[PDB]
RNA sequence: GGCACAAGGGAGCUUGACUGCGAGACCUACAAGUCGAGCAGGGACGAAAGUCGGGCUUAGUGAUCCGGUGGUUCCGCAUGGA
RNA sequence: GGGAUACUACCCUGGCUGUAUUGACCUUCUAACCCGCCGCCCUUAUCGGGCGGGGAGACAGUGUCAGGUGGGCAGUUUGAC
RNA sequence: CCUAAGGUAGCGAAAUUCCUUGUCGGGUAAGUUCCGACCCGCACGAAAGGCGCAACGAUCUGGGCACUGUCUCAACGAGAGACUCGGUGAAAUUAUAGUACCUGUGAAGAUGCAGGUUACCCGCGACAGGACGGAAAGACCCCGUGGAGCUUUACUGCAGCC
RNA sequence: UAGGCCCAGGCGACUGUUUAGCAAAAACACAGGUCUCUGCGAAGCCGUAAGGCGAAGUAUAGGGGCUGACGCCUGCCCGGUG
RNA sequence: AACAGUGGUAGGAGAGCGUUCUAAGGGCUGUGAAGCCAGACCGGAAGGACUGGUGGAGCGCUUAGAAGUGAGAAUGCCGGUAUGAGUAGCGAAAGAGGGGUGAGAAUCCCCUCCACCGAAUGCCUAAGGUUUCCUGAGGAAGGCUCGUCCGCUCAGGGUUAGU
RNA sequence: GUGGGUAGGGGUGAAAUGCCAAUCGAACCUGGAGAUAGCUGGUUCUCUCCGAAAUAGCUUUAGGGCUAGCCUCAAGGUAAG
RNA sequence: AAGCAGAAGAUGCGGAGCCGCAGCGAAAGCGAGUCUGAAUAGGGCGCAUGAGUACGUGGUCGUAGACCCGAAACCAGGUGA
RNA sequence: GAGCUGUAAGCAAGCUUUGAUCCGGAGAUUUCCGAAUGGGGAAACCCACCACUCGUAAUGGAGUGGUAUCCAUAUCUGAAUUCAUAGGAUAUGAGAAGGCAGACCCGGGGAACUGAAACAUCUAAGUACCCGGAGGAAGAGAAAGCAAAUGCGAUUCCCUGAGUAGCGGCGAGCGAAACGGGAUUAGCCCAAACCAAGAGGCUUGCCUCUUGGGGUUGUAGGACACUCUGUACGGAGUUACAAAGGAACGAGGUAGAUGAAGAGGUCUGGAAAGGCCCGCCAUAGGAGGUAACAGCCCUGUAGUCAAAACUUCGUUCUCUCCUGAGUGGAUCCUGAGUACGGCGGAACACGUGAAAUUCCGUCGGAAUCCGGGAGGACCAUCUCCCAAGGCUAAAUACUCCCUAGUGACCGAUAGUGAACCAGUACCGUGAGGGAAAGGUGAAAAGCACCCCGGAAGGGGAGUGAAAGAGAUCCUGAAACCGUGUGCC
């Protein structure tokens, strides 16, 4: 799915919002990004968020 | 409900605030002091036991 | 389950020694110029609630000292 | 509906087209609406009595909520402010 | 003449160059990303993955935010005597 | 004068013409239909195509011939029901009913009320005038701050797209 | 057991299709005409996505709108809306 | 006691009857309880007794308490039974007679003639049914009549593959 | 004919809103759910005391509602009707 | 009240809390007064003219389906070619 | 401890004091389907491979065991490609899978009808429903807390605060918390500084990773220095604080045992448990049954006992594990893409509002002890705490089931849909919907025999208290259908 293999970061729902404030829901996307990265020290390629690849301690292969 | 007629309450403007910092006090007139004894230190604790 | 106060009306009157209830006026928000000063004067004061009004609401406000 | 001791016409000075009110009444389901002597403050006119809280009377207006503005011996979420 | 001329000290107007920043824009590049291109391997496999070429490339795609459009679809409104 | 421009060809009382059975001609003894013309096109018209058109049609329309019980105008015969007997045996409906006619009265249209008239008791085969007959809480109309489907330059939104 | 026929007109060219159970028709379809989109990971469509149809096709192909064989033709207006 | 009053829908108020259960007292009942069925009794009403018949083991009374507490209507729900009514219908069609069986025969069996289908109403074989197939016995129900008969009931039995 | 595929904010339609199990302008079943109904129908024992209204005002109000008027019970004032 | 002892009981304990005896004001606050106001004025609301509280029965009301029956519909998850 | 071979009659054949049937504990067997798992499949069927075994000359046939996928462990090989890695093979696994209790718990998604007398913000409601994770409970939890006192001292739940403060087309409605009273109580462990060891990058005297020690907090604590002290004398513990194991004993659960007192007399009666007159027992006058209502008839009850085996709890012992005080303020450590902020949402009673506090997506982005957070915008002062790591029992919620019981609960249209062969019959393609139906008698003593009849059904006779109790068999109402006739 579309979830952070690091960090978990996932789909998550909520409340889009007109002006006259009529509710409908919607989802807020984790910035998912196809990077080279280890999974069991074994470089696969994986959608991480680049919220995880920002700090850098996740190093792309 | 009044079949559609504004209701009195709407009818008529709110008044006024609430003051978180209101104090109310126990009061005691003169009259409850005479069921006393005489020289007796009517205190707080005393009128509340 | 516990009656609940009619939150508008408890902002709206106050109860009197004798379990009357005090309210303002209505006509005192604005278009002053069209009131004259006798009217404005009479107005600014509190009134009472009438009784045909008092038995038609005095449930709403049971939990109100 | 009233008005010719004018409420109609003219002239002098002025701002009562006042502030706090208000016994008691009319009208009225309520909300509102109407009249009011008299009291106090400080004034206009008048020599004084006195009259003046708009207009000869009765239409010319819109609740609450929500905002703007001015004033304020009010409140200010520990305390001083905000 | 309004003002005096040399020279020196400190400054301004305008323009120019360079140093260092600051964006915006222009091209170009390759390693990100992309390939519903080719070859080899996994492998008897028109999937997937790995490797090597080629193309494209900082765009695209995707996430967050924003504007426009939007009866494609949806919830409703559309007076009393 | 106005407009962006003011309808051309062809067709036209038409699946389109309200007035209207338009007027004229033909068809009939008699033709609101039909056919041929005319054109004051209420409100035709050129790809929501215009005008023609052989073949085709359980298409719509008018007229002839053949043919006939469609009709004048009904008659007879056959079979199946009906009818009688033996066997078997439902249903809708139903406030209780010893359930006439006339005029009137009445929630204004009576088997049931009033005043008259008429009527011995019980069936069978038949007809449908009434029981505002049975069936289906009227679909018409109006109402409900009822519903659903659809529409859009109604309101407010959402997807999609840029 | 085995076509009634003829004349004339309207509509649709035609065979075909359609409201199972009140409408078979002039309605739909149709061959033909035209407009428009689409350079291929095509446009269009289904799906959130992957994956698909399109198409194992490639502008003489594919999608969409309108018209509806054939014959003769298809005039004027780009102001408004797209 | 006197005087006066006493129609009533919506609705307000009061006093009661009755049903089920509980508590406490006091009883009834196999010498017959409750229920049911009669009756010509009693109370102002809701209602309550008494007697007899049926029934065959539970049930009243007094005071108080608690409620699934009172039905004639809801095109009410369920069950039972009526009316229509001995009425409609008995579901395309050729049968007749002679024997047999039997408690009983238009209807079952056999015989004869006749009649109908014969591009089927014949033969085979699917899907489907699932024992309906064969033999013997039976006539409660089912069979739109009847029934000795049946695709029905009861007993047995019956399906054989290297192709 | 047989074996399959498309499923309801959907499918399929040479198009009739046609068809999707005798149901289709949105299938059927269960649940939210005893939806809501200012509307219609129904609401069960008896007697006694008293006894209306069908009006005004306001109302997205008019066959609904609310306040007043008119009824009833209780307590006061009392004799004010 | 919860709670702790106790027959699923009565009861005992439990004084936290709740209502009333003081009201007026939007509030600071003052207090048989208080608010308005410049005011020992007038007026409003109160006091003098005082009874509440706990429990039970009954009437009515609020929130619950709320006296009973009745929609056409809406939504959710499934079942059907 | 004397009969038994189920309902369930019947016939048949048998078993049992050499102890059956029956009751409890623990084992064995347990076809086929089903997560179903050797492969396939239209569940309950079909077809295989590998070892071993039966059988045949042999084929054909048969029996037992193994053979799913994923995950974990070990071993062997190792592509494109050189080393390698991917991949592949073998062995080892009481690893996972699925179900349900229609409940309770924590999360991911999440309506609409309805209310607002319309309706969109709002409500219904984070409800119904779908999905995931679980556990006997779950979640929360040992202060970057509540507060504003001569303060309190984890969390959870009950009472109260209070329908208050507040939120709100300030409409309909929504709605706290702290203090106070209670139930229950319980606290702990890491990361970092530092020490020791070891290893690989040599980044080259530095660094990272890995082990053990050390250490755990706020007017600061710890490291590090100083002393004092223990090293088990003593303390704890498998419910956190490390983690398994074994005994002895006690009290229970899963069958049972024992257990007082009248056939008292007499009266009806088919039958006494009833009536009348007398007794007696009682730590037993609960209850069921017995021919009408039983403390003394039966099973029982009160009371006192009982376990080969299995199981629950408890207490001791064994066993296992374990140092904690004071003084320093040189230096060092005290949780980073974190706290927090912008933008978009959500949760807080609190609808963006003056909006603190908490959570999510996206982007930006601290201080780090001279430090940091909160006290409802925000600043200053003061007060209280020390986040960005984890664990933690009890009080609480719920009941499908087991045991024992209770009811001013129902009594066959009631009570479960279902008292009865009921989720059955029937209806539907399917999901699904969904009934009706209790009573002979005390005992079958269930009508021998005779008569009419083919039989059914009757009439006698017998049984019985009663057959007008004869199998839809207690009672037997009304509708409705008849027969006879007193009056018309
Ligand atoms: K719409
Ligand atoms: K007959
Ligand atoms: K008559
Ligand atoms: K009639
Ligand atoms: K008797
Ligand atoms: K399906
Ligand atoms: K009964
Ligand atoms: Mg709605
Ligand atoms: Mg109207
Ligand atoms: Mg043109
Ligand atoms: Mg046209
Ligand atoms: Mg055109
Ligand atoms: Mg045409
Ligand atoms: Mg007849
Ligand atoms: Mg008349
Ligand atoms: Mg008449
Ligand atoms: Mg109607
Ligand atoms: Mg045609
Ligand atoms: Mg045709
Ligand atoms: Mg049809
Ligand atoms: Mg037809
Ligand atoms: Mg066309
Ligand atoms: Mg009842
Ligand atoms: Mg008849
Ligand atoms: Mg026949
Ligand atoms: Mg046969
Ligand atoms: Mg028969
Ligand atoms: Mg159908
Ligand atoms: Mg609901
Ligand atoms: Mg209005
Ligand atoms: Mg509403
Ligand atoms: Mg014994
Ligand atoms: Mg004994
Ligand atoms: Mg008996
Ligand atoms: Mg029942
Ligand atoms: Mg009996």
């Amino acid at each position: 799915a579309r979830k952070c293999v690091i960090t978990g970061k996932k789909t998550t729902a909520g409340n889009n919002r007109s002006h006259a404030m009529n509710a409908s829901k919607r989802t807020w996307g984790a910035n998912l990004q196809k990077v080279r990265i280890l999974v069991n020290g074994k470089p696969k390629k994986v959608y991480v968020s680049a919220r995880a690849l920002k700090s850098g301690k996740v190093e792309r292969v | 409900f009044e079949g559609g007629q504004m209701p009195l309450f709407q009818r008529l403007p709110k008044r006024g605030f609430t003051n978180i910092n209101r104090k109310e006090y126990a009061v005691v007139n003169l009259d409850k002091l005479n069921g006393f004894a005489e020289g007796t230190e009517v205190t707080p604790e005393l009128l509340l036991e | 389950p516990k009656m609940k106060t009619h939150r508008g009306s408890a902002k709206r009157f106050k109860k009197t020694g004798s379990g009357k209830l005090k309210r303002s006026h209505a006509y005192t928000s604005h278009l002053f110029a069209n009131k004259s000063q006798k009217q404005k004067r009479k107005l600014r004061k509190s009134a009472v609630v009438s009784a045909g009004d008092f038995k038609r609401i005095k449930q709403m406000l049971a939990n109100i000292k």
